[PDB]
């Protein structure tokens, strides 16, 4: 009843694309919730 | 992440 | 409507229509995260979708059949998140993913922040495959946010 999908595009690469953020090594633990935690 | 991790 | 593609997840019961997240519909499945929906149905048009299979831990939920998604990081190569904002058109962004170590092996993630309701975009591999969705995460020493690229099972 209450949410509804709308349809935004099609999944495809871009060729000109933006390029950014960096690739950070983190050692995480993941919980019964689902959350992510960062370990110690 | 909003605030959040979601 | 079923076609192939990213969607917006919609409800209007709080303020105005408010983009809660985002997901793929692929093979006649939608996949989002479960902290989109909690696993309630769907509406699309005028037909309904109802859930098929989730799991909270992997934060993951299907709608009309199995999870169809089984593409992966490849470890080495810069990936695209298509990332879908509330109120803001589809944006493919390219990043080299980072990892996370877990003690059950390590995932790919993405070093991208956007709004909550971007929840359950996908990111891609070059050749166009959906690799995995983008939303479920944690927040630096920095207080900046990495999210893992999270996939399924097919």
């Amino acid at each position: 009843v209450d949410m509804y999908i709308e349809r935004a595009g099609d999944i495809t690469w871009e060729k000109d694309a933006e390029v950014t953020g960096n690739s950070p090594r983190l050692d995480v633990a993941l919980d019964e919730s689902g959350d992510f935690s960062l370990v110690e | 992440k909003g605030x959040g991790k979601k | 409507e079923t076609t192939d593609g990213v969607y917006r997840v919609m409800t209007r019961r709080l303020l105005g229509s408010t983009q809660v997240g985002v997901g793929v519909m692929q093979e006649g499945v939608f996949h989002t995260m479960w902290h989109v929906t909690k696993g309630a149905a769907l509406r699309s048009g005028e037909g309904r979708l109802d859930p098929y299979w989730g799991d909270v831990k992997q934060d993951l939920v299907s709608y009309c059949g199995p999870w169809k998604l089984d593409a992966a990081w490849d470890g080495l190569s810069e990936v695209q998140l298509l990332a879908v904002p509330p109120g803001e058109r589809a944006k493919n962004i390219q990043t080299l993913p980072g990892i996370f170590k877990t003690k059950d092996g390590d995932i790919g993630a993405v070093a991208l922040d956007y709004p909550a309701g971007t929840s359950g975009s996908p990111i891609l591999d070059k050749c166009g495959r959906v690799i995995g969705l983008y939303g479920n995460g944690v927040v630096i020493k920095n207080g900046s946010y990495v999210s893992a690229i999270t996939q399924g099972k097919r």
